[PDB]
C-alpha cells in the first residue's frame, strides 16, 4: 500500500467500582459540566491528553477523544486520580478499548457509482442522506466512510491493527475506482 | 446614450472597406455626418461628460485584440473626435502605462507596414498633446476577436509543414540502399498529418460559422 | 552518405520545434494566467466595512479603543 | 463569451503540444536509433 | 452529461438535476426562478446556485447540439 491511516478518536471505557454522586462530582471538579435535565453523566474534559471523559453514577466511565492507546490510558488514570481526590475510593478496573476512529486520504478523486455497483452487497451509499459511501468490511467488522474526494474514515475498530488491516484490504479496491 | 452604437457602425462601415487611407474615413464622416454627433443643446456638463465617454470608447476600441483596420479605424475614430469637441479644455485621451507600451510598437508597424497616413494621425494626436497618461485606466474607487488558431496554424504554417513533409520523404526514398523497401521501423510518420491539421482546422472555422449561422 | 547529416538536420528539425513549444508553452501560461485572473474576479469589502471604525477586528464586530486625543 | 474564447483557444493548443509532443517523443527515438547505428557502422572501421 | 464530464462530483443526483432544468429553463422561453425549481425539485436555491455554477463554464457543451437557444448559452444568467 503506501499510506498509513491516522488515528483521530479513541472511547475507550473504565470501572471505578465505587458508585458516585454526580452533584458532588460536578460542584467540586475543576473543568466538569453536569445537566441531568438532558443528559445524566458528569462531562470532565482535559487539556494535555485533550480528552473528554464521562463519567456515570455507576462508577464506570467513558473517555474519548486521545488519539492513542497509550495516551487514553493515561487520561483515564488523570480521570480516575481526580475522582478518587474528590473523596471517593476510585478504583482502575477492565480498562479496555470500544472504538478507535481512523482517517486517511488516498489524494485520488473516486467513481462511487463504480464501487457501488461493485460491492452492492457491503455498500450503502446514498447521497441524499450522507454524501460519502459506507463500506462496512466484513473480515475485520469495520465501517469505512469513502469520499469523493479520496477521504477514508475507517471506525469501529477495536485495535489498531484492525484498522491496518482493514484499510489494506480496501486501499486496491479504492486504487480500481481512481477517476 | 447609444453612442457606442454609431461608433461601432462608423468602425464597421470602414472596416468593410477594407482601407487604411484617411480619405475613406473622411467620407465615412461626411456621410454619417459626425460633425452633428457633439452638436445639441448641452450647457457644459452632459457636454464634457459625453465626450470624455466617446474618447474613453474610441480609445478602448484602438486596443487589442480588435482587428487592424479595426484598431486603425478606432485611431481615425479618436482624431476626427478629439479634433471636433465645443468644449474649450479639449478632453484629453486617457492613455494607460500598459497600453502604451503596445501602442509604441503599433505606431512603429503602421511606420514600417508602409500605412503612413495612421501613423502621421497619431503622430499629430501626440504632438498636439491630445493624451493623458494616467496610471490605471479611465479611474478607480470602490468585439472582433483575434483567433489563437490562425496563430498556431497559417497559410505559411502548413505551407512549410507541406514542404518539410515532400522533403522527407523524397530523402528518406534516398537515404536508405533502395529506393522501393522502407523498413518497418522507418514507416512511421504520418503522410496525412498535415490533412489532418487542415481538417482540424476546418471543422473549427465551420463550427464557428454554424455559431453565426442562425437556425 | 553518413548518418552525421542526418543527425545535424535532426538537431535543427528539434530546434524549430522546441522553439514552436517554446512560443505555445508561453501562449498557454498567459492563457491559464488569464484564467487565475478571471478566477480571482470571480472570487473577489464596499467601503462601507471602512466607516467610523475602519479598523473593525475579525474576531469581533468593534473597532479600536478610543484615543487619549 | 470572452472565457468561452479562451477555453476553446485553450484546448486548441492543448490538442497541438499534445500532437507536437508525439512527435518529439517519435523524434527522439529516432534520434536514440541513430546514435546506435552510428555506433555500429563506426565500429566497422575500428578494426 | 455534466455527471459524466465529472463537473459535479460528489453533488446530490437531484441537485446536479435541479441545476440542470434550471440552466435549460434559462435558455428557453420558458424561465423558471430558483425558488420555483427548488420547490418542486426539494432542493434549496442555494443548493442549486451551488450546482449550477459548477456546470455553468462549461454550458455550451452540455446543451444539445440541436437546441434552439430563447436565450443565447453566452448570455446565461449571471450567478
Amino acid at each position: 500500500s503506501g499510506i498509513v491511516p491516522q488515528l483521530q478518536n479513541i472511547v475507550s471505557t473504565v470501572n471505578l467500582g465505587c458508585k458516585l454522586d454526580l452533584k458532588t462530582i460536578a460542584l467540586r471538579a475543576r473543568n466538569a459540566e453536569y445537566n441531568p435535565k438532558r443528559f445524566a453523566a458528569v462531562i470532565m474534559r482535559i487539556r494535555e491528553p485533550r480528552t473528554t471523559a464521562l463519567i456515570f453514577s455507576s462508577g464506570k466511565m467513558v473517555c474519548t477523544g486521545a488519539k492513542s492507546e497509550e495516551q487514553s490510558r493515561l487520561a483515564a488514570r488523570k480521570y480516575a486520580r481526580v475522582v478518587q481526590k474528590l473523596g471517593f475510593p476510585a478504583k482502575f478496573l477492565d480498562f479496555k478499548i470500544q472504538n478507535m476512529v481512523g482517517s486517511c486520504d488516498v489524494k485520488f478523486p473516486i467513481r462511487l457509482e463504480g464501487l457501488v455497483l461493485t460491492h452492492q452487497q457491503f455498500s450503502s451509499y446514498e447521497p441524499e442522506l450522507f454524501p460519502g459511501l459506507i463500506y462496512r468490511m466484513i473480515k475485520p467488522r469495520i465501517v469505512l466512510l469513502i469520499f469523493v474526494s479520496g477521504k477514508v474514515v475507517l471506525t469501529g475498530a477495536k485495535v489498531r491493527a484492525e484498522i491496518y488491516e482493514a484499510f489494506e484490504n480496501i486501499y486496491p479496491i479504492l486504487k480500481g475506482f481512481r477517476k | 446614450p447609444g453612442l457606442q452604437t454609431d461608433c461601432e457602425a462608423l468602425l464597421s462601415r470602414f472596416q468593410e472597406t477594407d482601407s487604411v487611407r484617411f480619405e475613406d474615413f473622411t467620407e465615412l464622416w461626411r456621410n454619417m455626418k459626425f460633425g452633428t454627433i457633439f452638436c445639441g443643446r448641452m450647457r457644459n456638463l452632459e457636454k464634457n461628460m459625453f465626450t470624455k465617454e466617446a474618447l474613453a470608447l474610441a480609445w478602448r476600441y484602438f486596443l487589442p485584440p480588435y482587428t487592424f483596420q479595426i484598431r486603425v479605424g478606432a485611431l481615425y475614430l479618436l482624431y476626427g473626435l478629439y479634433n471636433t469637441q465645443l468644449c474649450q479644455p479639449k478632453q484629453k485621451i486617457r492613455v494607460a502605462l500598459k497600453d502604451w507600451d503596445e501602442v509604441l510598437k503599433f505606431q512603429q508597424d503602421l511606420v514600417n507596414a508602409q500605412h503612413f497616413d495612421a501613423a502621421y494621425i497619431f503622430r499629430k494626436l501626440r504632438l498636439d498633446r491630445a493624451f493623458h497618461f494616467t496610471a490605471m485606466p479611465k479611474l478607480l474607487s470602490y468585439k472582433d476577436p483575434s483567433d489563437r488558431v490562425m496563430k498556431l496554424i497559417t497559410s505559411d504554417v502548413l505551407e512549410e509543414m507541406l514542404n518539410v513533409h515532400d522533403h522527407y520523404q523524397n530523402m528518406k526514398h534516398v537515404i536508405s540502399v533502395d529506393k522501393s523497401k522502407p523498413d518497418k521501423a522507418l514507416s512511421l510518420i504520418k503522410d496525412d498529418f498535415f490533412d489532418n491539421i487542415k481538417n482540424i482546422v476546418l471543422e473549427h472555422q465551420q463550427w464557428h460559422k454554424d455559431r453565426k449561422n442562425p437556425s | 552518405e553518413d548518418p552525421e547529416t542526418c543527425l545535424q538536420l535532426n538537431m535543427v528539425y528539434q530546434e524549430v520545434i522546441q522553439e514552436k513549444l517554446a512560443e505555445a508553452n508561453l501562449l498557454l501560461a498567459q492563457n491559464r494566467e488569464q484564467q487565475e485572473e478571471l478566477m480571482r474576479d470571480l472570487a473577489g469589502t464596499y467601503m462601507g466595512h471602512f466607516m467610523k471604525p475602519y479598523f473593525k477586528d475579525k474576531v469581533t464586530g468593534v473597532g479600536p479603543p478610543a484615543n487619549e486625543d | 463569451s470572452r472565457l468561452q474564447e479562451l477555453r476553446k483557444e485553450e484546448e486548441t493548443l492543448l490538442r497541438l503540444k499534445a500532437a507536437l509532443h508525439d512527435q518529439l517523443n517519435r523524434l527522439k527515438v529516432e534520434e536514440l536509433a541513430l546514435q546506435s547505428m552510428i555506433s555500429s557502422r563506426r565500429g566497422d572501421e575500428m578494426l | 452529461k455534466a455527471v459524466e464530464l465529472d463537473l459535479v462530483p460528489g453533488r446530490s443526483p437531484i441537485s446536479v438535476a435541479a441545476a440542470a432544468i434550471y440552466m435549460a429553463s434559462q435558455a428557453s422561453a420558458e424561465k423558471r426562478t430558483q425558488k420555483e425549481i427548488g420547490d418542486i425539485a426539494g432542493v434549496a436555491d442555494v443548493t442549486i446556485r451551488q450546482s449550477y455554477r459548477l456546470i455553468y463554464p462549461r454550458a455550451p457543451d452540455l446543451f444539445p447540439t440541436d437546441f434552439k437557444f430563447d436565450t443565447p448559452v453566452d448570455k446565461l444568467p449571471q450567478l
